[PDB]
């Protein structure tokens, strides 16, 4: 009945290991010369991790397999196998990640689906908007390469975007408790964060937290008991005080 | 890299390339509607050049040889410059020639000043520190009589006053 | 109005060098890809030949 | 099966217009991105106005999705969303909100939503 | 070890600064050999300014390479590294040109070579 | 007869990608544009109904002549299979010719059958 989280650190080198076992007993070998069932050890492995009904005493496992690819090549053979089995990816991209957005996630390919069941009632209300406002925001980015000089409407969404990926960025080793993420990421998304500058969004951030630390425990308090978001006037009656008490740069 | 690297090079600059296909069309479309009117207003121009060339025998408060007639200060030059971007050079040039002659002949910072035409020239005159005057953020492409009139009396009234009399345009 | 014409006959002429530069590009590209990919099929088949030759 | 002997003349016409409008509009989306819309033609401004109502009335809402959703689905036969495409494409329902076509049934859905939006 | 407690939070800065400056340059690469240096916009221009010239700054003169070139090559602390690279990203030496930078030790001897040069 | 068709079709695949303007120039892009988008009409064909070459050489030099030129573009098939009907009708002579000599009949012999044949078509 208890509930446990289990990650593998290198599937890739636990594959090769195999490999090389496989090798020496002279199995045949089958593309990248790996054996043919190493899909079925994986697969074994992997489909281990359950749900357990209530007649079994309610526990779980959950499993986070990590798999490394060379040169971004998502279509080699362990990499396609490891897709193929698990619920969702989460791709992670040096690209972004020297250019400042790290943890280096890739929403557009990054997928999920027990997605929705998995978050809190409050956490999705503001998922939802986030979503299809990065969606827009990537769809529109490659038209940023041709200057400032663009069409008004599509100015609005570029700036949302930018603060945006501003909020997502995060530094190292420290968890923020969904009670704050829930509330932050309202505050971007009912454009409460769309006079900052994007330059002090990472201050505003941590400044709204301290704010959020010292009043307005009910909140905090409302949403960690009812899983739900606070009555709308008072929460953004909570945002319009730090936004006067909050200095700019 | 590998190939999963190249093929979004590959399909990115492919997007770029049809959307620079698509401008130059509209632009094409857009040269053809001012080369209209290019030949459309020369009966205009030519009915009052026939008159005043006819009538110029005299001297007048400004139309005649203006010799030395308040050079004190405030020498006004006009700019023409487009708002939208891609031209290449087309902005950049007219802008160098306006800063590497008078930004660098006259002393006296104010014994000049300049009224703007475009977006990107009053863009440049605020990344500088040049007495700008009045503008227009936007005309809109077509030929624009009846609405452009009221900036040229304003351009030639200010000039009445002597404030700008040494009126001399870069194009 | 000559201003005006000027700058689309420039924004007209800039653009030919754009699209010309970027199939340049294209072309230069999708040359490295194929020369690239030729490498891997060949070293694919030189797997299975010596796989096959091992056993 | 897209045929006109096997769905009929007039599914026929209907379908080819639709796949001809969103294909129409594949190609604007870049210049209206980067130039404002007015400098589209009057007609290209009625393609777009279109284009992006046919794309949200193809959406649908599923009763598989009440798992998701917490809304119950719907069922539309072949005949109607013949006829609601028509009338789309023909422009009697040009002035409502694009929202209201989105995750819908029927046409007359699409108007229950728009009222209930308040127009 | 490049951590902010262990370097310093003003080294960790200025490391991560750099190399989201090189990391920008690289990605403009596309549009600078097509669309032209004249198009982008007037960040992006300071950006290749700054870019090109942390890049050449980078590079070094050995002890050991004096048996190929004359040049007889210096040791840089770490503190002097430091301040000449917040130097060069505040925007002090823009005026200077791309080689006076090449092949130099602390960053007085950047100075020092363009006025040997010119300036 | 394919010469002109050939060099019109290749002529007009050009223009095809220039889909934004029409009338520039009348000999350059119009009616060049109405030339090619006439021959592609033309060109397509219907599924199982394969036509003898008699009539396509008939039908093609109709196109190539410039007898199609007042006919707008979306009326044009069915200019073509009336026009096959008003043969099958009326034009022995020349399909017999062409089909024991294997070449053109007399042009204005031709021309007046195919004048003919426009009085009677109407356009709508």
């Amino acid at each position: 009945g208890k509930h446990v989280l289990v990650v593998y650190d290198d599937l890739s080198k636990q594959a090769a290991a195999y490999r090389e076992l496989s090798l020496l007993l002279r199995r045949p070998p089958g593309r990248e010369a790996y054996p043919g069932d190493i899909f079925y050890l994986h697969s074994r492995l992997l489909e281990r991790a359950a749900k357990l009904s209530d007649a079994k005493g309610g526990g779980s496992l959950t499993a986070l397999p990590f798999v490394e690819t060379q040169a971004g090549d998502i279509s080699a053979y362990i990499p396609t196998n490891v897709i193929s089995i698990t619920d969702g990816q989460i791709f992670l991209q040096s690209d972004l990640f020297f250019s400042g957005v790290r943890p280096a996630i890739n929403a557009g390919l990054s997928v999920s689906r027990v997605g929705g069941a998995a978050q809190i009632k409050a956490m999705k209300k503001v998922a939802g908007t986030l979503r299809l406002d990065l969606a827009a925001y990537r769809e529109l980015e490659a038209f940023a390469q041709f200057g400032s000089d663009l069409d008004k409407a599509t100015q609005a969404k570029l700036a949302r975007g930018a603060r945006t990926v501003e909020v997502l960025k995060q530094d190292l080793h420290q968890p923020i408790p969904v009670e704050k993420q829930v509330l932050i990421i309202y505050a971007l998304t009912r454009g409460f964060l769309d006079d900052i500058p994007v330059e002090d969004v990472r201050r505003f951030e941590k400044e709204f937290y301290l704010f959020l630390d010292q009043n307005g425990q009910h909140l905090l308090e409302h949403i960690r008991t009812t899983k739900d978001l606070p009555n709308e006037d008072d929460l953004n009656k909570a945002i319009e005080a730090f936004k006067k008490t909050f200095v700019v740069s | 890299a590998s190939l999963r690297d190249i093929k979004t090079r590959i399909n990115a600059t492919k997007k770029t390339s049809q959307i620079t296909k698509a401008m130059e069309m509209v632009s094409t479309s857009k040269l053809n509607r001012a080369e209209q009117n290019a030949k459309s207003f020369v009966p205009y121009m030519e009915k009052i050049q026939e008159v005043v060339a006819n009538v110029a025998l005299g001297a007048g408060g400004a139309s005649h040889p203006m010799l030395v007639s308040r050079p004190v200060k405030k020498t006004g030059y006009l700019v023409i410059t487009s708002d939208r971007g891609l031209a290449g050079a087309y902005n950049s040039n007219v802008l160098r020639l306006v800063y590497q002659t008078i930004q660098k002949r006259h002393a006296s910072p104010d014994e000049y000043a300049i009224i703007v035409i475009g977006r990107v020239g009053l863009s440049f005159f605020r990344k500088r520190n040049m007495p700008v005057i009045l503008d227009i953020t936007r005309l809109p492409d077509q030929p624009s009589f009846a609405d452009i009139k009221e900036i040229a009396r304003k351009t030639v009234g200010l000039f009445a006053d002597g404030t700008f009399d040494e009126l001399y345009m870069y194009y | 109005l000559d201003a005006k014409a000027s700058e689309h006959a420039a924004r007209m002429t800039a653009m030919k060098n754009a699209t010309d530069n970027a199939n340049e590009l294209i072309r230069t590209l999708t040359l490295s890809y194929n020369r690239a990919r030729q490498a891997a099929i060949t070293q694919e088949i030189t797997e299975i030949v010596a796989g096959a030759n091992a056993l | 099966a897209l045929a006109p002997e096997i769905v009929g003349e007039e599914h026929y016409q209907v379908a080819r217009k639709v796949q001809q409008t969103l294909q129409r509009y594949k190609e604007l989306q870049d210049i209206i991105a980067i130039l404002g819309m007015d400098e589209l033609s009057d007609e290209d401004k009625l393609v777009v106005h279109r284009a992006r109502r046919i794309q949200f009335f193809l959406s649908q809402n599923f009763h598989v999705a009440e798992q998701f959703t917490g809304q119950p689905g719907s069922y539309v036969p072949v005949k109607e969303t013949v006829r609601g495409f028509k009338e789309i494409l023909e422009g009697k329902y040009d002035h409502l909100p694009e929202d209201a076509f989105r995750l819908v049934g029927r046409i007359e859905e699409v108007v229950e939503k728009a009222k209930a939006m308040g127009v």
